[PDB]
């Protein structure tokens, strides 16, 4: 009955309600060619997108719609809808109703544009938007604790205690999986593997998500990387030439640990989630400590959660017993609770309606979302 | 109809429910109403939005916390209501209110108007067949099972001593302050600030009453341990943060005894107690000294009963058998009373019934009472 | 007896002696 | 050794400093330690990598900006040192430390540990001959020339009324909240993050305040202008893109009335104000309504005053003389009154001198202060 359209920054993700996985996986990418007088050989699409983009990478200039979590080209953004619903999923957005997702302490104009998208330009008969926590929790099963949430677009924080969110102790974060790679791609330039252009973009995201793994102590990894050659492994381009990198495997997650090698100068994921416990009342700490969720692509780096079951034991007193819950499927994690929350009978009395927008406009939906 | 009869033994700080003829309460719970401070975005929560008893005291962190009553004056009617509401309710008693009579308690020498509108709730919107109220210091007597007594008592509220003779309350006799268990719990509060660890929420105030309850005693010199310098004992939190408590655990239950430090020129426990016995006759003296019975939380310190000698010895007359005699049972020694009075058959002579409150007023229950 | 709070150890009373 | 002796008026966010018997403090700085973010590759630089005063808010985007002082309670004590040793210095006072006696400034109800680290520091590190702690209402009443009145302030740190009556500070009736001006222009970036114009670097915080001070307006019914939709006025930023503000900039200063909105139950300034009054004594409580002081920068809001006096309408009793005077020069009003206290020759009796300190150690500076 429902459609679930998680809009990630990195993989726009969706489906139907009531579901195990999404149907529509792809890169939220609208590439266009290199526009030049010479002409072109029995027609081509004057803008791709998603996975046509991705396959016909070397021309086109990947630009994403959002970035860090916020739509900056609207009409980019209208088009990867478009692709989501008929293309993709191969139904109209008449007939059934659309929950979307954003992360927490976004701006309240993007909502109002974002469903003012839905009603006018797409003719929805019920929309919802709901945060990326909120679901990632409810997709784990657990009412109470805290989801350290992290994608490509933003990293956040919103702890949670028996289904009573706390608004005030979320802490937003500027550093997602978008920085790291571009990281991972100055680094990369620092032992002469130069990658400048936007298809390049996309082949060092690959590299990062094979290669890439969380240290458990990072200044005894430097000293093996020194000593040893045995971790410095190879990977093949689409091209046939092969590259070999050592230090830059740790190196380039621990960003996440260290955002002083980035120059944000702001927490790590490691005290982001600490500082949004403490922030929290003081009777309701065991539990955001013994449910310490996470979510999202940049929580699928092998160790993660070892270092930061390391780190958040450091940083708390010695008495408490730390956990993180990290499930196999916490990459679609957002999307799963999307799918739960829009199969649950309750549900079914929280959408907004047309004659509602109609009514009031963009913004009753701030009254709707929490 | 004469079921068996229903004792509600009031208080600020806990409210004991239970059946006539029984050994020890079966429903103890503290008297407070919590309601949550968060939203509830995620579904399947904590459902009502009224929280009284082991839910409220489960989840603190969530509800904001507020007593109904300061002092045995019930200041928020409505909150009352909703606590005697769930005293009978499904949760703790599993009955109607209908079925059985009521034994009310209340502190002595307090406002009318306050008792007059806690017959009407009892009698308009519980619909109960008959009601009486008595004072703390009858139903102490009731349980240990003498006539003779000074009932120096200490609650969460009121601090009094009514001294009864042979089945003779004296009512002039009555000293009364408005200095207990809540105040030097407030005051154990500002002085951590003063320490160093603040809490300022409702749901943190019940800490700063664990602490209180726990690591407290009443020093015999108080000059002399002020002169000296302290160990700082540790105390450990559900959070699991450590605190020194210092010189904080001897000053707060000062209070008692110097009512000067909260800044309210009082009298202080052992001076009621010694002005309860001068206020009597002069033949009665002798044998209200000898029976001087302790009940209520704030008499559970330790070295509290060794100092409140050592006061009376330094007022009364010199060469007097002074014997402040305390049960194992103090916190339900109220209680217990009124259990035993709610047994007896005389108790069916003293209450006031429906029909006659119908006929006559607020009147009768002023007569019965006294 | 069954219930949270009790004090073991603080006796029943405190007594003064009696003299002659 | 009685030198012309040193007022340090101590504040979280502005330090202000110079001698005794000048008429405003030729020497005001604001309380932070700027240290560079970026590396210093070319010669001809920025020396001492510790920066402080007026070079520090020349070259803010350069320096990873903090705050020692937190809600008058120094958590990094080795910058207040610094900053100590800066205003003694030649870039300011031009002065030794051995020569002058100190008039330090501390709110009430802080950490006792806070202000013997603070008296080990000026005793010890500095070698000072004779210190003294003071408070900023007793101050602010030396300035303005008065005995009698309530001092409400509001800096960057603390919000406290003190009722003083005839020279008599009643400290069982001194009210405190940690809500100031920092929790005000931190919710004031986080309301921007929420219009769009987001900000994270702790340089770029220093605009927030400068659009907090210059933007801002306290309406005197809040329903009324949530009904209504605003203009959306303009402010240009220290480099040149202009931003809208919107809702934002007369819903920041609204946390100082309602401390729910930040999350956090406490009173609020208004009912602080009230609280002062009514816990002081009957006879003297129309006479505090009658002297009403305001000091601090955050009393500097558009419609403030107006908005104090509509919620004392609201919460004292009927029918008596509200009058909430404040000197011209709100900021320096602490400053001036600690200036003539340090000219006056009682000053001599009040202070703890170093030997004094030598001999007994904390207990003789815990005597004098208060
Ligand atoms: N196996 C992996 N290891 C490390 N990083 C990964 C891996 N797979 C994906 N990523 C990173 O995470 C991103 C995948 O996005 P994700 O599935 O978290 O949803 P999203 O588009 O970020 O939306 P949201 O912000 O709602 O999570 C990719 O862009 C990539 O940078
Ligand atoms: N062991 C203890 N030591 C010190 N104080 C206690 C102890 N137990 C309870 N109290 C205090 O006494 C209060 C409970 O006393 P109680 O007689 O039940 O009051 P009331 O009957 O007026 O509700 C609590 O609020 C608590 O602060
Ligand atoms: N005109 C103004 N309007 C609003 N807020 C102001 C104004 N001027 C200063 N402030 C705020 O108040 C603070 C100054 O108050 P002050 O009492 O000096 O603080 P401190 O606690 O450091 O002594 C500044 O840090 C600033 O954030």
């Amino acid at each position: 009955a429902a459609l679930v359209v998680d809009n990630g920054s990195g993989m726009c993700k969706a489906g139907f309600a009531g579901d195990d996985a999404p149907r529509a996986v792809f890169p939220s990418i609208v590439g266009r060619p290199r526009h030049q007088g010479v002409m072109v050989g029995m027609g081509q699409k004057d803008s791709y997108v998603g996975d046509e983009a991705q396959s016909k990478r070397g021309i086109l200039t990947l630009k994403y719609p959002i970035e860090h979590g916020i739509v900056t080209n609207w009409d980019d953004m209208e088009k990867i809808w478009h692709h989501t619903f008929y293309n993709e999923l191969r139904v109209a957005p008449e007939e059934h109703p659309v929950l979307l997702t954003e992360a927490p302490l976004n701006p309240k104009a993007n909502r109002e544009k974002m469903t003012q998208i839905m009603f006018e330009t797409f003719n929805t008969p019920a929309m919802y938007v709901a945060i990326q926590a909120v679901l990632s929790l409810y997709a784990s099963g657990r009412t109470t604790g805290i989801v350290m949430d992290s994608g490509d677009g933003v990293t956040h924080t919103v702890p949670i205690y028996e289904g009573y969110a706390l608004p005030h102790a979320i802490l937003r974060l500027d550093l997602a999986g978008r920085d790291l790679t571009d990281y991972l791609m100055k680094i990369l330039t620092e032992r002469g593997y130069s990658f400048t252009t936007t298809a390049e973009r996309e082949i060092v995201r690959d590299i990062k998500e094979k290669l890439c793994y969380v240290a458990l102590d990072f200044e005894q990894e430097m000293a093996t990387a020194a000593s040893s050659s045995s971790l410095e492994k190879s990977y093949e381009l689409p091209d046939g030439q092969v590259i070999t990198i050592g230090n830059e495997r740790f190196r380039c997650p621990e960003a996440l640990f260290q955002p002083s090698f980035l120059g944000m100068e702001s927490c790590g994921i490691h005290e982001t989630t600490f500082n949004s416990i403490m922030k929290c009342d003081v009777d309701i700490r065991k539990d955001l400590y013994a449910n310490t969720v996470l979510s999202g692509g940049t929580t699928m780096y092998p160790g993660i959660a070892d270092r930061m079951q390391k780190e958040i034991t450091a940083l708390a007193p010695s008495t408490m017993k730390i956990k993180i819950i990290a499930p196999p499927e916490r990459k679609y994690s957002v999307w799963i609770g999307g799918s739960i929350l829009a199969s649950l009978s309750t549900f079914q009395q929280m959408w907004i309606s047309k004659q509602e927008y109609d009514e009031s406009g963009p913004s009753i939906v701030h009254r709707k979302c929490f | 109809i004469a079921n068996q009869p229903v004792v509600i033994d009031n208080g600020s700080g806990v409210i004991k429910a239970g059946f006539a003829g029984d050994q020890i309460p079966k429903y103890c719970f503290p008297n407070y109403v919590g309601r949550p401070k968060h939203v509830r975005v995620m579904a399947g929560a904590l459902e009502g939005d009224i929280f009284i008893g082991p839910k409220a005291e489960e989840h603190r962190g969530l509800l904001s916390i507020r007593y109904p009553m300061e002092h045995g004056i019930v200041k928020d009617w409505n909150d009352m209501e909703r606590i005697w509401q769930y005293v009978y309710s499904k949760e703790q008693l599993q009955t109607f209110s209908e079925e059985h009579p009521v034994l009310l308690t209340e502190a002595p020498l307090n406002p009318r108007k306050n008792r007059e509108r806690a017959a009407e709730v009892f009698f308009e919107t519980f619909n109960v067949p008959a009601l009486f109220i008595s004072m703390q210091a009858v139903l102490s007597l009731y349980a240990t099972g003498r006539t003779t007594g000074v009932v120096l008592d200490s609650g969460d509220g009121v601090t009094h001593a009514v001294p009864i003779y042979e089945g003779f309350a004296m009512p002039h006799s009555i000293m009364r302050i408005d200095i207990a268990g809540r105040d030097v719990s407030r005051f154990l509060r500002l002085y951590l600030r003063k320490e160093g660890y603040d809490f300022h929420s409702s749901s943190e105030f019940e800490i700063v009453k664990a602490i209180k309850e726990r690591a407290c005693y009443l020093s015999i010199n108080p000059q002399k341990d002020e002169t000296l310098e302290t160990e700082k004992a540790q105390y450990y939190l559900p959070d699991g943060s450590t605190i020194e408590i210092g010189p904080s655990r001897f000053r707060a239950p000062e209070l008692l005894f110097r009512p000067d430090l909260i800044g309210e020129e009082s009298e202080g426990i052992h001076e009621v107690l010694v002005f309860a016995i001068q206020k009597s006759d002069m033949d009665l003296r002798r044998t209200l000294f000898s029976n001087i019975v302790l009940s209520g939380g704030s008499t559970l310190f330790k070295g509290f009963g060794d100092r409140l000698l050592s006061e009376v010895k330094k007022l009364a007359p010199k060469d007097v058998k002074i014997r402040i005699s305390a049960p194992q049972e103090r916190l339900y020694s109220t209680w217990i009373g009124g259990s035993i009075l709610a047994s007896l058959d005389t108790f069916k002579k003293m209450w006031v019934s429906k029909k006659e409150y119908e006929e006559d007023g607020a009147r009768s229950i002023h007569r019965k009472t006294f | 007896m069954a219930d949270p709070k009790y004090a073991d150890l603080p006796g029943i009373a405190r007594n003064e002696p009696d003299v002659y």
